[PDB]
């Protein structure tokens, strides 16, 4: 079973979009009123699960493959690859990378999306997989395409690729998003808004990544991602 | 000051969250394998619990597009890991709200004490994390057993919390499910009642 | 019939692209070697054809539309609008404009294309109008994806839509190329590179225009166009 | 100086010009009313011409994705400018080679004489202006008649070009397709034999 | 008979002041906490009153003339004019400018004014207009004093005259107010600072205009409104 | 990306808002011509009604210096933008509400039935405009009438409102007032029952 | 967007590339192990041939100072990169025009079939990259078959040239040199019939 090995670096909240952030309008009666309350890391929150031993079927990573109803999706064809490291830059290998998105039109496959643009009959939108031993990840896709919403009454979303990490443990796990180089959406959505400091919302921006394209085939992105740095336990309990 | 590099900085997981991590709940079909909401086979070790509960938000509404992840020990106060849908218990699982009725379920066992940092028992507890739309960077809580009041009151974390009065919104409540030990857990994210939420 | 009542101010050809620009191959042997020699403005030159009463067909400016095989094109919805106006500034109406485009994935509806992306089924590529009595255009189309092309090894077209513009005569003729605001791949084309002066380039640069979108439904880039300035003869055979 | 706004710069037509100015061409299907090869209905005024070409990079071979789009005037020396399918004649068409042979045809009449800015008769002539793949921004030309020797040696816009050798180069030669009189204008973008190219 | 021809521009909410700003105490107790709910436009929200038939007075814009009981108010004369247009610059003809202010002292002839500063028999401090077939409006009064309000301990508004401007429709109708070129006391304003971007507050300030100035009598102040930008309706229900 | 010239920002009316828009309230004169609360003159179509409320702040306490601006369509579901008082009907009014009591009135007719942009009828309303001290930006709502409860149901507009308990504050009671038909119609600006408010 | 460390930029190999990597005919001794032209000991299996050439450039004149480099399978179609001057057989060799007549040879076997990325067969064939002084960085060619004319018809490779005619630069032409099988491959590097040059 796991152990209390290590300690993962304080998380920066200001760094982090804080919870009220009122032109992402939902988060106004979603976020707490109290404070958090800080609790010293122990066990519970040092450990977390590994997913090693989970079964991938073969295209779980490859979304032009693993909704296959007769053909390709129509769209962009993209790479999406890169490393996650922890902020002491050490790699973070066989971990858990997890991705969701709309299709070429914005269109994504749930009950709950109402949007008018159609469904692409070979596209599902979601990936899984871990990544190898020195911490890269990849995924083949197509870009998806802007989304617009019920926030104020022109808004629509950047184009954006859902990201789950779970990293060692509990206190390391992120959900984020991924948006394109030089989208003029990106500086108008509010809920990249809920991010303050405009330095981290670079942090999210993937690039264009002409060296790891297929020629005739796909281009591709880059998206590195950043856990909690890892340490191990010193001078604790004396 | 020493800087590392900066955390890669939280977006909130959207309502079509389910899509990625809750498959079957977005409408669509499964893998092979998901990692979802039955942590224990039949024959695991401890005492069979099922856990559920509903989200509210500031107005008293249900959120009903919340995910939840959670991660406890086992019956013997051991954290399982090595995630496999063959394992007699996993300590990690997901659920989500359904959208009618608003609630989520979870079937697993009572977890064993494990010790904090300083080697101080803890009270038997479900960590968890929610996720939802309107939801920037996922809340931390802890689910505690009403059944457990004389840990729970010697519990190093819960006394972290400044207010008894705050302290029982981390307290489950026993009850029966179609005839079956269960604990209802509500979370409600800002206002009257409003749940503890963690940094760590 | 038409009359010699104008002149058009003399292109400036280095602000055009060259003939001979290597980067582009097939420029390479369709450049002449000799100078073009030089004609005075006649009838010929400075009189066209107007299409006021060429028959449009209902959906022609709207690629949503045109090509309506049981559905709806997968892809980002955009309006793309602008003003025809010659260097003077003044706007020129009830002029051609036609426009030609891949689809979201990069494949054009053309015999030629040999390029894996698949056709979208409710997608043909082509839109035409006139300029309004105000020198406006708008046609509806959705966002055409990059095209890997046999130039260099590793060569993609930015997003783009081909333009055509009449004018007021065969003077004033032009084919150019849209491209779209914020593509990291506009930098990196030897098409677009054959322009030598950056702020050149930048003129066929279209901005994201929410102001002309229409939400939850379908995005708006807006693309001006200058023609040669047009002015009274004067002081001529005298 | 005073500076004007610039012109918005050219780029290539490219190869797939077809899909917007060529429908049929590319392989698709048309829409009521196109723009095309036929400036002539069958009782037009004047001598009805087939005008055929290819046209040659300089490798000597064809060119079989180019365009052209003409302008000339009607038999009787006037530009037909109010473009329309009913006309008559139009002073405007369009063409494109074929893929196979890279042939491109115009089905029109001879054009009358017109006047330059300053009176003097120009020979008959069709302008042409030529776009390609390859083709940066458009190279104009013109198709003068090798029966119109007289004319063309007084044209004031051939005697522009220095060279008689270069003037050569512009003059399509009589012949006969399909036992009906025809022009042939083949034109060589680049090296020997290369057509002029104008600037206006 | 009025009918649903048009769009407007959806308002930019952070150029404008939010609800909640604390520093103007009021707006702690009268701003919603709950977000807007947005709504597409409708003929409800397109259309609006047209005051071309209201009857004016003949001295309505005149507050000179207006409150006329026995001499001319005390106070320096002048002129406020200006032009209303829409955000793509076109002129808003027709349309209702109403106006309110203090006198030369800063009172108001309101019940519920108690500042010691007297009233004067000759002002009123009540304006109305159309604008002109070209947009312009014009005001004759007195320049308003500062104004002490219990707000914090030592707080004063700068001079201003409150405006009302209808436009084409309910979603153009404005309530702004107008500061005069160089006020010191304009920085010092939490009302002012309601509005958080400098640029928004820039747009507020009326310029001294010596050209409209009439010599020997009074001077006058130029201040333009910008209502929401009008278009056409496109691409709707297809 | 194209940005327009930016609108003139927004200011908070004031309490002395009556001085320039209700000048009776302000305890001045009134000119020849005031636009007032009475849309419908005696003898305009459709059932006549009297519209009454109050404004309430956070603390649930009186706004006594509201001014109100209200556009509605006739009876037949029509809007008369053509403003003049010698009109039977006007679709524009205004209104203030008492500084003692708090309370505003308007003297009108029922509006009919309007179609949104889809064609979708919306249910019988008025829309408000509400303004005071202390309102940076006025607030938009909308006034629906518990007598047509089977429209308001289907509203493309009410539905747009996430939680049906919210969209209870919209809907005007009916009542009797000095033996005319009334509706009072309420309005919480912040906190428990708030009224919603509009963007568009 | 992504940019890795730029790669060191070539430079002409010079005229006295001889020094370095062809040390006999700069008219210097040789070390006990040099690499040179001879890529099959007499008893490698396969077809052994004699390759020879000569290098023009735009003029037409010999370039004498040419200095070649060659890759190619074994006669079963492998390419074998464990240099050794212990093998019957390598797939790497180096040869160099001479000063009086400028003509290179090459001593080797008729390489087997090798499939592309996509797994389609190329026709037989020797990868050469020609250095010299004047060639900023070095030209990369194919020296295909005159024998193999069914496989060079179908070759994946020599399809991406877009005209026929050019293709047949890449073809070598039987002959027999003192009673031995060869084939001349000549290269034009400007000009009349020059030589295709690949990237990848
Ligand atoms: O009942 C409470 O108020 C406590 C809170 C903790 C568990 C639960 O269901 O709600
Ligand atoms: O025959 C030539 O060389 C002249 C040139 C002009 C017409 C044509 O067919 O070729
Ligand atoms: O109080 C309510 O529930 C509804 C609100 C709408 C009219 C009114 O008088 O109050
Ligand atoms: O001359 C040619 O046509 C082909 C070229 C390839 C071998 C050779 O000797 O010359
Ligand atoms: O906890 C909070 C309470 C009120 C507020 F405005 C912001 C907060 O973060
Ligand atoms: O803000 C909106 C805009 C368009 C729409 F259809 C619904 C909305 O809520
Ligand atoms: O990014 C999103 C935005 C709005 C929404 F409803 C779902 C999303 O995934
Ligand atoms: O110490 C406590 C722990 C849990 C609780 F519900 C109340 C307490 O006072
Ligand atoms: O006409 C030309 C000839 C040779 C050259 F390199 C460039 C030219 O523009
Ligand atoms: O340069 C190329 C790259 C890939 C391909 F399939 C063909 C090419 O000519
Ligand atoms: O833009 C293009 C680039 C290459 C090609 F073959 C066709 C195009 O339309
Ligand atoms: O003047 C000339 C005109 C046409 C031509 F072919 C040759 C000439 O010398
Ligand atoms: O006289 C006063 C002075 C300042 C203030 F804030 C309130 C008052 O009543
Ligand atoms: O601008 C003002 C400030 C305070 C007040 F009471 C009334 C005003 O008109
Ligand atoms: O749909 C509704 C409309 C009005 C209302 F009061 C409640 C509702 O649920
Ligand atoms: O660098 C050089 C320059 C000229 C020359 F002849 C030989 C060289 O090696
Ligand atoms: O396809 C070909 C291959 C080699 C050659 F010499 C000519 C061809 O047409
Ligand atoms: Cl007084
Ligand atoms: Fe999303
Ligand atoms: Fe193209
Ligand atoms: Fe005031
Ligand atoms: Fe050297």
């Amino acid at each position: 079973p796991a152990q209390d090995n290590s300690r993962f670096v304080i998380r920066d909240r200001n760094w982090h979009p804080k919870a009220l952030t009122p032109d992402y309008k939902t988060s106004i009666a979603r976020s707490p009123r109290q404070a958090l309350v800080s609790i010293p890391q122990s066990i519970s929150e040092t450990t977390g699960p590994n997913f090693s031993h989970l079964g991938f079927g073969a295209h779980d990573h490859d979304l032009l493959l693993n909704f296959n109803n007769g053909g390709l999706p129509i769209g962009e064809r993209i790479i999406v690859a890169g490393r996650v490291v922890d902020q002491y830059g050490k790699p973070v290998p066989n971990t858990l990378v997890e991705m969701w998105q709309a299709n070429a039109g914005g269109r994504y496959r749930h009950k709950n999306d109402r949007y008018l643009a159609p469904l692409d009959p070979n596209f599902g939108g979601v990936g899984r997989c871990l990544t190898d031993s020195d911490g890269y990840y990849s995924f083949r896709t197509i870009k998806p395409g802007p989304y617009p919403w019920r926030n104020g009454p022109n808004d629509w979303r950047p184009a954006h690729i859902h990201f789950g990490i779970s990293g060692p443990s509990i206190a390391t796990k992120l959900i984020t998003q991924l948006y394109f180089e030089g989208d003029p959406l990106i500086p108008m959505c509010p809920i990249v808004k809920s991010i303050a400091n405009p330095e981290a919302v670079q942090q999210l921006i993937a690039k264009l990544d002409m060296n790891n394209a297929n020629p005739m085939d796909c281009l591709a992105y880059r998206f590195d991602i950043v856990l909690r740095g890892q340490r191990k336990t010193h001078f604790e309990n004396c | 000051p020493i800087e590392l590099l900066p955390e890669t900085p939280s977006q909130t997981a959207g309502p079509y969250v389910h899509i990625g991590l809750a498959l079957e709940a977005a409408g669509n079909p499964t893998r092979d394998q998901e990692i979802w909401n039955r942590l224990a086979k039949p024959d695991a070790p401890g005492e069979h619990i099922l856990l559920l509960g509903q989200v509210y938000d500031g107005n008293g509404h249900l959120v009903r597009d919340s995910f939840l992840e959670v991660w406890q020990a086992d019956a013997n106060g051991e954290y399982q890991d090595a995630y496999n849908l063959e394992n007699a218990f996993n300590s990690f699982g997901r659920t989500a709200t359904t959208f009618d009725a608003g609630e989520w379920t979870l079937h697993t066992v009572k977890p064993g004490v494990v010790n904090n940092a300083a080697g101080v028992p803890m009270a038997p507890h479900i960590n968890i994390s929610l996720f939802a739309r309107g939801i920037n960077i996922h809340l931390h809580t802890r689910l505690y057993f009403d059944d457990e009041a004389q840990a729970n009151a010697k519990c190093p974390v819960l006394n972290l919390i400044e207010q008894p009065q705050r302290r029982e919104t981390l307290i489950a409540k026993r009850c029966e499910v179609d005839g079956k030990t269960a604990y209802r857990f509500d979370i409600r994210i800002q206002g009257e009642g409003e749940t503890v939420f963690f940094d760590f």
